[PDB]
């Protein structure tokens, strides 16, 4: 029994060992009764104005569009505190951590933004901060380990399996099976067993609500298409989730093409993956034929989730949600193209959302359409991983 | 088929508790697997609980990891595994042979055709690790149209309804992992669940014999047969000899 | 003659070549008429809040102050687009650029922060920019250099001297003179030749009107003190100039102590400098004692202007100001605090302000006092440096 | 003294305009920048201009930013440089010499106690570079105090507003950085200006004729000498041939 629907459509679902059910129903309760709660709300509310920054701008891009009949929005989650929209829904899981009585925050994270997000909300709150990190990621995020680190937050290499992501993913269930009495699971995407796919959703949806009443001020009406690039799901639903009912207003995720999707060196399993049930969940997963789960390739290193939120698969099942792809050298166009003429550094995973919309713009140039690109992140982090692409090509 | 039943039913009239080796299939390739299989059976094993691997099985400890890790750096598949499950079945013809799977591998070409295989190859019952009981209806219809029994993990954070749930859904046996020991066992019973065996860090012979006198009908070395092969990588013979040596002992405490 | 008067009593004045002075003078008059333009203030006030993120937070931080009877706030600077207060300003002075009819930015950095700034102004408003960097700094400063060039800027080294901040200053001061009827020269602090103090104070002024705003609504008064480091002096004439004639409120400039004061390895000129005539300004200077310009040292790469803008001196003069130091030490443990206590990662030049606030708060912990720190910059550009002292320190 | 005076007098009478050199004082050291000077005063030199190098000349372009660095590597200070400036004073009693300074240097030990060093030593004018007709009283009244002539530039982008200022506050020369050439030149005598000397880019004989055709008293070569010691610096002998060669040339073109 729960509360609350843990499908959306035939995905979603609560797939873990019986052992971690309690945890997972008491998570559930706790976030119903805190959405009930002014006090928490209003908590939140401080928090995500005062500490993080919000409400984030909304800027209009008026170089990248000359000649043509777009117009277009980036959502500034670039300027919130930590560099990415992660650390909105940080925030509210650290509250509701406290409120059920907790003391200590497991999370997983694989390119660091997330850790970096639950390190600083823990810091904050007083909270004692683990974050498991797949040993081959904690070697090349050697900055976000650090900033980490700087925080207070014990950062623990995991060796199992690939050594990635979804390994860090396993570690934060098995430790969380053992300490959820008093530690909180800090889950990084819309994605996961039920709660965390709604929780996710609705601790970051004041994206898609900001932008709904900024761009309403400034244009006067609803936006064309809103656009956000996928990994596990979160930016991207937290962006549509208040549009979900605007019928009018397109919703456009972007996964990462990779090499290509021909290559099969790409992260992209929403639109050419297959469903299985990994990670608590019933999803579209990179697996191979006979059932092991397989890593996310992109450029970009927060693309690398290798499953995609349930929410998203069902949008897209009813046609509510149009999912496609941009890949690495798209990305990487995108992103020098926004420095060269916005002034802004995107993140490489923003950049993906970016290289779609300048898609749309460029092949149908007399099309007039007002569009929203979901900026997640800055691309501070990003600086050295382009530097050394354009060295190797010659630039 | 009815191994479980008749396995308790014999265990019963000799006043005996079972005892149940857990192994990963392939561990430490599968020639020497099919050989760790034939010495726990020969040295007094009363069922088997084998593991299928699989790339993210998290539900394990790092003894299991790390099988999973022999096994695949061996390029053992579940269709691999498959192969090996009809050939100690074919050796074998009454011991209870349970699977532990995870989700994926289940419902990864279809969950009736899966059942449909174990069914085939003669396997009794399959855990499946990541499937709590509100999850399971579409796994324990499939299991049972195909005469497999779905196998539940009573855990020790369980609840009255959790109790009622595994007591009415599972077959075969529950799988204890082990409110007090002396309430699950004796509830489980009133409930008429499967016979339940202990699970939880099962390594010694005295803890056997503590399970049977708690009132289990035995007990499940979740990982202790998978640890003596990870310290005799290097002396197949020495891990044959110690492995028969571990399964004796423990047998020997279910009396 | 000119329209403003170019001292702050004996402080300031235009000390350039006569070739120089026409250019100061059109600066001057455009800056007068663009201060009583609403089109003016409308624009830079719409690039403010939707391209650069005003107004920015003010933070309470209620750990690193528990146990005492001191109340900070940090205002968040940190989170504007860039990374730091030197975003305001240059919006400001590349709208003048336009205004004069310019379509060439020159700019000075030394740790980069103001050459990124001037190079994403440029980028956003169609402006070519070239920036004079010491060799030195360059050499020290990739990370910031590769931003300014992925932002289309042309980042020269600066070979003469010391190759460091002061020659970069010069290089700019003879670019100009030479350019100015096509080319603004966007100096990056409170100093240099009349107008600039004064352009580059009412362009940062917006940090110290909301600060007080905002402690207005929250606390309901004023703060009893104001903390801001000192390089140049932008940042903290920022913070200080709405506040000048509130007369409770006090004024703290912190100067960069290095080795210490004793040791003569600092860069607090204002306080142990001597008064002397270069980069266009009688002001203090960090020089020898037959009149050589030397460089200031600290830990921090940003307070490394050897001097300090003229109105810091004017106000500590008159005792309007205090100026202090901190030494890199402080400055370190301060940055080590900031992160583990609050999750916010401090520039190592705002450190310092942070440092001499923990001071206060520390040595008269029952003192009841309302204190703001203006965080200028966030810190994530520190991280290798601090990384690299707490590995030799044996941390 | 009335060192310039009696300079423009005497060349008036021989219709003749002036040359004047700049070199940096101690590049590339003190004893070889000793003899660079008597060798161009000895080669026909008017005047002299003479840098003390500073640490930030932003008035400067690379040649002598160069110098600087020269003279800073064989350890030259301002204080050395007076020295030196009382030496050539007391082998040469006539020779109008003016420095260029940069404001910090002058203002570091008091500007009145620079310019009566200047006086002691029988410096007769001084330009400081950074130092615009706008901020220039404190220096002029102490220059003039100590019998030491103020020199000003008029810049290209010079207005009729500078012209009288110059004209009013300027003694020895006017410093002429070039509204059109012929245009300033009138303009500065009509205000009764100090003879005007051409100082932009003169490097070559014609360009010396070129400024007295104009109507100015004579060029001043701005960094043309510099040139000659950095391209000879392997060879100090070379050096002072090429330049005692290159004054030469200049001074014959202002006959
Ligand atoms: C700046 C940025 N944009 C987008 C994403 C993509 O994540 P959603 O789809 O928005 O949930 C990420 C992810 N990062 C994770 C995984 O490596 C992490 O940091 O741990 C990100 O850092
Ligand atoms: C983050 C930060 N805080 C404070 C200062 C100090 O400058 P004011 O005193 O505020 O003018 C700086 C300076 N940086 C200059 C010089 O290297 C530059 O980037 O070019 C800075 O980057
Ligand atoms: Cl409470
Ligand atoms: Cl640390
Ligand atoms: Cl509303
Ligand atoms: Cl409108
Ligand atoms: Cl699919
Ligand atoms: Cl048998
Ligand atoms: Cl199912
Ligand atoms: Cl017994
Ligand atoms: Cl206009
Ligand atoms: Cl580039
Ligand atoms: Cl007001
Ligand atoms: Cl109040
Ligand atoms: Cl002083
Ligand atoms: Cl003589
Ligand atoms: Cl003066
Ligand atoms: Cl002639
Ligand atoms: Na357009
Ligand atoms: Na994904
Ligand atoms: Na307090
Ligand atoms: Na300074």
């Amino acid at each position: 029994t729960t509360l609350l629907n843990p499908y959306f459509g035939e995905f979603g679902g609560m797939y873990v060992p019986q052992i971690l059910m309690p945890a997972l129903n008491q998570l559930e309760e706790a976030f119903v009764s805190a959405q009930k709660d002014p006090e928490f709300q209003a908590q939140f509310a401080d928090l995500l104005k005062n500490y993080a920054g919000r409400p984030t701008a909304l800027t209009k891009c008026q170089n990248i569009t000359a000649g043509t009949r777009t117009t277009l929005y980036l959502k500034r989650e670039d300027l919130l505190h930590g560099g990415a929209h992660k650390t909105n829904q940080v925030l509210g899981q650290a509250l509701l951590a406290k409120r059920m009585g907790k003391s200590e925050i497991i999370a997983e994270t694989g390119a660091g933004q997330h850790g970096v997000a639950s390190a600083l909300a823990s810091a904050l709150l007083g909270l004692k901060c683990r974050i498991y990190m797949g040993a081959k990621d904690v070697e090349r995020q050697s900055p976000n380990v650090f900033r980490m680190r700087l925080m207070g937050a014990e950062v623990i290499p995991v060796h199992s399996g690939s050594a990635t992501l979804k390994d860090a993913c396993n570690e934060a269930l098995r430790d969380w099976s053992g300490s959820y009495e008093t530690a909180h699971y800090m889950l990084g995407t819309a994605a996961g067993p039920h709660p965390y796919p709604t929780i996710v959703r609705e601790f970051q949806r004041m994206i898609g609500e900001e932008t709904k009443a900024q761009i309403l001020d400034k244009e006067g009406r609803l936006p064309d298409a809103v656009i956000a690039c996928v990994g596990g799901g979160s930016n991207a639903i937290g962006m549509f989730a208040d549009f979900i009912n605007d019928t009018s207003v397109g919703l456009i995720g972007v996964e990462p093409g990779g090499h290509g999707i021909e290559t099969g060196e790409h992260g992209a399993p929403l639109k050419h993956g297959r469903v299985g049930i990994y990670f608590g969940m019933k999803a579209p997963m990179m697996q191979t034929a006979d059932g092991q789960i397989e890593e996310s390739y992109s450029i970009s290193a927060g693309l690398d989730f290798p499953s995609v939120g349930p929410q998203h698969a069902y949008l897209n099942s009813i046609g509510r949600a149009d999912y496609v792809s941009i890949t690495d050298d798209e990305a990487l166009e995108a992103f020098k193209t926004l420095c060269r003429h916005e002034g802004i550094i995107p993140a490489l995973e923003s950049s993906h959302a970016l290289a779609h919309a300048l898609k749309m713009m460029r092949e149908q140039p007399e099309k007039e359409q007002l569009l929203v690109v979901n900026l997640s992140g800055r691309g501070d982090k990003d600086i050295f991983t382009v530097h050394d692409i354009l060295k190797a090509r010659g630039e | 088929m009815e191994r479980y039943e008749n396995l308790f039913a014999q265990l019963n009239d000799r006043r005996e508790g079972a005892f149940v080796p857990f192994v990963t299939l392939g561990d430490p390739g599968i020639e020497q697997s099919l050989k760790i299989i034939d010495t726990l059976i020969d040295a007094g094993a009363d069922a088997l609980e084998l593991g299928v691997p699989f790339s993210d099985p998290l539900a394990d400890g790092p003894t299991i990891q790390n099988a999973n890790l022999r096994a695949f750096a061996a390029g053992v598949t579940p269709a691999q595994c498959f192969e090996m499950l009809a050939l100690i079945r074919e050796k074998h013809p009454t011991i209870p042979i349970g699977l532990l799977m995870y989700a994926n591998l289940v419902f990864n070409n279809g969950i009736d055709a899966f059942y449909a295989r174990c069914e085939q190859v003669g396997v009794d019952s399959v855990l499946v690790a990541d499937v709590p009981v509100e999850e399971s209806a579409p796994f324990r219809q499939a299991a049972l149209r195909h005469n497999i029994a779905p196998i539940f993990i009573c855990p020790p954070n369980a609840d009255d309804d959790l109790l009622r749930q595994v007591a009415s859904y599972g077959r075969g046996y529950t799988y204890l992992l082990s409110l007090p020991l002396h309430h699950l066992i004796e509830k489980l019973k009133e409930y008429h669940a499967a016979p339940a065996l202990q699970g939880f860090g099962i390594s010694s012979p005295e803890q056997v014999s503590a399970a049977v006198r708690a009132g289990a009908a035995g007990a499940i070395s979740g990982s202790a047969i998978v640890k003596i092969i990870e310290k005799n990588l290097a002396s197949p013979k020495q891990m044959l000899a110690e492995l028969r040596s571990f399964v004796s002992a423990m047998k020997a405490a279910s009396r």
